[PDB]
């Protein structure tokens, strides 16, 4: 009806209908710590919110209440449970509770709460008709945010909603193609619709990211997507992947390649590669590369990667 | 050498301009934002140096301690936000006064115990406030809080019966937890769990089956841990993943080779400090979040008998981190943040502090080794990297509570 910021906004202590039941005090104890110091209207809500929690009252103005208590602090996880339990008790129209989430995730998109209250209401409904679409639109307003994602990825896997993600993918890539959250959609949508073992899709992948990478070759997330489609199998059984690195070093030296190139070397080493002693050199010499010149910051980690390879390879 | 007057700095390095985003003439949104902090943290470093002299930077203990003082005892309505979230502002105040080595007058001491046993819940578990539904959130932050506390008034508040009834309350089928009933889940679930009940001794055998292999399936391609299985890799996640490994005592069924690649490269090469994922911006929390997995990954591999492990250094650059924190993150006024031209709040100032401390000091078995930057005063108690709260505080709550029996189990 009304809203906290409204002109027409009466206390609850002052409202008519509000008059039968008592307001219940936060009792913060005699010598109280952490002491916020709230404003009359935050006071007003709750004391009467504490009431209708204390009673168990499930009512339509108990209802209308959660609401304000919501404005005033979206993050009160008590609120929304109670809210949740009205929803049910007083046979609320879900998808009207719907269309309030909407607008309470649009202001405040990076809360836990909201999210999981709209989780809740799409689990009770059944029904996903609106989702892509919605956080779509949270997207294009932060193309990163945590939360959204993953209700993203949620709802997809829930429903079977497959069909058209990996084109939404695609699409954003194009906008910012280091939007790490969008490859990590990517391999979110594949792995679960064709898999990596196809071999086709793999080197369609391995020929997009290569192909990404030389458009920008210091975006890490693409360096980082084209190792973690191949680690598992382990990166030495890729041979020609090497050699195409290595053409590209002389004018693409980046920590980055350097430092992929030790990753191969790692796993060569590991799988009785031909020629261990070279392959061993290679990848000390590189080490020192990182560590001294290349990725200084990471010199702690390139000196233990050295330690590592000679513990395990120096025979 | 040099005079004890000047402390040549990392970031002031001439080849560290070298460091700069190279973004290959293709700018987007994220290059864009990236390109705006460095150039605001270039400014920052400059006026740390007066050409070849550099005076040593100054943790300003003081002024973040009255910040705190203040805060321990009341707050404006701006902290309305924060209503739900009160016992996480004792945890994180007592804590970072613990690592000031500020002492905790008795009276503020007992005051926080009669606020927290307010704030639990008579099913067990606390609260973001008097009267609130328990959560796992403000029940790690009460637990922790009052085992910074230590007494045995403060350690007898929690109702150790209910804590674990609540738990299970907690329980899914597939290892994870909710993060309260009827709540949502995630991995920082399962470390509020391990870490409470780990420390007050109500593990059963069966509170934890299925954790550590849900865990691990929240591990992703990029090496780092998700909130919840196929999601991006995040510090914050990573840091609450791992920790709950390690007090399960199942950090191997995690691949840490990746997971070690993975926060190492997380560190910014310019700024120093850390940021929470890939391609996303540095912010003085990560200086714990991400570096406080360095210790736990080099006990993990020690456990393994890794002969490669360094006996004086964590495996990231301790000495960019410290000057990221003491030149980019403290508020003159007291109390840190996030980063240059944020304003300041108790979260970071306890997660930038508590960073510091794990990048001043290396422990592994006999072997410690110090890297004070600065001033000696800047030294910061230790920091227990699972829990948080100071070593000596985690050994005599454990010890405390293991003679007691886990509530109604033989
Ligand atoms: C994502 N992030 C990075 N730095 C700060 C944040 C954070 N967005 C945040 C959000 C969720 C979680 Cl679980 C942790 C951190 C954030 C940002 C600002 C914050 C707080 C939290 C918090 C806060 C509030 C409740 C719980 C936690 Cl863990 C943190 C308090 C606060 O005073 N301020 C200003
Ligand atoms: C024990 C415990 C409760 C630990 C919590 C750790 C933690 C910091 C979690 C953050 C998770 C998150 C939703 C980040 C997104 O915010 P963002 O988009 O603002 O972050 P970003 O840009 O830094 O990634
Ligand atoms: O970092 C990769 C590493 O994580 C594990 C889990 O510990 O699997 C993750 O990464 C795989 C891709 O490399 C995904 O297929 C899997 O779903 C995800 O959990 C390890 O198996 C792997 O070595
Ligand atoms: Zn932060």
């Amino acid at each position: 009806f009304v809203s906290l910021d409204s002109p027409s906004y009466v206390l609850y202590r002052d409202r008519a209908e509000w008059a039968d039941i008592d307001p219940v005090p936060q009792n913060d104890g005699p010598n109280p710590v952490v002491q916020i110091i709230y404003s009359d209207k935050f006071r007003d809500v709750y004391d009467y919110f504490r009431a209708v929690l204390q009673r168990d009252e499930r009512s339509e103005r108990a209802f209308k209440l959660t609401r304000d208590a919501i404005e005033l602090n979206a993050a009160n996880y008590t609120v929304w449970h109670f809210r949740r339990v009205l929803l049910k008790s007083l046979q609320k129209d879900l998808h009207e509770e719907m269309n309030y989430i909407t607008a309470i995730i649009e202001e405040q998109p990076k809360n836990y709460q909201v999210w999981h209250h709209r989780r809740v209401l799409v689990e009770w409904l059944r029904d996903p008709s609106q989702e892509l679409e919605f956080i779509a639109d949270i997207l294009n307003q932060d193309a990163k945010n945590y939360h959204a994602w993953q209700h993203r990825q949620w709802v997809i896997q829930e429903f079977k909603l497959w069909d058209n993600e990996l084109q939404y993918v695609d699409q954003l890539l194009k906008e910012d193609v280091r939007n790490n959250s969008v490859w990590n959609q990517r391999y979110f949508v594949i792995s679960n619709t064709t898999g990596y073992n196809d071999r086709a899709v793999l080197e369609r992948e391995v020929q997009y990211t290569l192909e990404m990478i030389k458009l920008v070759p210091h975006n890490e997330s693409a360096w980082n997507y084209l190792k973690g489609i191949l680690q598992d199998r382990g990166l030495s059984k890729y041979p020609n992947l090497l050699n195409q690195l290595l053409d590209l070093q002389p004018s693409h030296s980046s920590p980055y390649l350097i430092a992929f190139l030790v990753d191969i070397y790692e796993d060569m080493l590991e799988n009785q590669c031909d020629n261990k002693e070279d392959i061993l050199n290679k990848a000390l010499e590189l080490c020192e590369i990182l560590a001294k010149e290349k990725d200084t910051i990471r010199k702690e980690y390139w000196r233990y990667i050295g330690r590592s390879l000679q513990s395990k390879h120096s025979t | 050498s040099s005079p004890v007057w000047s402390e040549p700095l990392y970031s002031l390095r001439p080849e560290h301009a070298r460091e700069r985003l190279q973004d290959d003439s293709v700018e987007t949104v994220t290059s864009i934002e990236q390109a705006k902090v460095e150039e605001k943290i270039q400014e920052v470093f400059s006026s740390y140096k007066f050409n070849h002299l550099v005076p040593r930077l100054v943790l300003q203990r003081e002024k973040h301690f009255h910040y705190l003082k203040r805060g321990l005892r009341q707050l404006t309505d701006a902290y309305e936000c924060l209503d739900a979230s009160r016992p996480w502002l004792c945890y994180w105040i007592l804590h970072s006064l613990e690592l000031l080595d500020e002492p905790i007058p008795q009276i503020v001491a007992t005051d926080v115990c009669q606020f927290l046993e307010l704030c639990q819940s008579p099913e067990g578990g606390f609260g973001g406030g008097p009267g609130q539904y328990p959560h796992l959130a403000p029940t790690y932050a009460a637990v922790n809080a009052l085992c910074i506390i230590g007494t045995e008034e403060a350690y007898d508040i929690i109702n150790r019966e209910k804590l674990l009834q609540y738990l299970y309350s907690l329980k899914q089928p597939d290892g994870s937890f909710l993060m309260h009933v009827g709540g949502e889940v995630d991995v920082r679930s399962a470390y509020c769990a391990a870490s409470v009940a780990s420390l007050t001794n109500i593990i059963t055998p069966d509170l934890f089956e299925g954790t550590a292999e849900w865990i691990a399936r929240c591990q992703n391609w990029e090496g780092g841990i998700g909130g919840v299985p196929g999601m991006e890799a995040h510090g914050g996640y990573t840091f609450c993943g791992l920790a709950a490994l390690v007090i399960l005592k199942r950090e191997r069924s995690l691949n840490l080779k990746s997971l070690l690649q993975w926060v190492t490269s997380r560190q910014m090469r310019f700024e120093g400090g850390f940021q929470g994922r890939c391609n996303k911006l540095v912010d003085g929390c990560y200086s714990f979040w991400q570096a406080g997995l360095l210790p736990l990954l080099h006990r993990a591999l020690h456990a393994q008998g890794d002969p490669a492990l360094s006996m004086s250094h964590w495996m990231f650059h301790q000495q960019a981190l410290q000057e990221y924190i003491l030149m980019c993150c403290q508020c003159p006024a007291g109390g840190l943040l996030d980063k240059p031209g944020k304003s300041r709040d108790f979260y970071h100032t306890c997660y930038c502090l508590s960073g510091l401390s794990i990048a001043q000091h290396f422990g592994s078995g006999a072997m410690l080794h110090d890297v004070v930057l600065g001033v000696p005063e800047n030294a910061l108690q230790p920091t227990h990297p699972v829990y948080n709260i100071g070593p000596d505080k985690v050994i005599q709550a454990t010890t405390y509570f293991l003679q007691k029996p886990v509530p109604g189990f033989e």
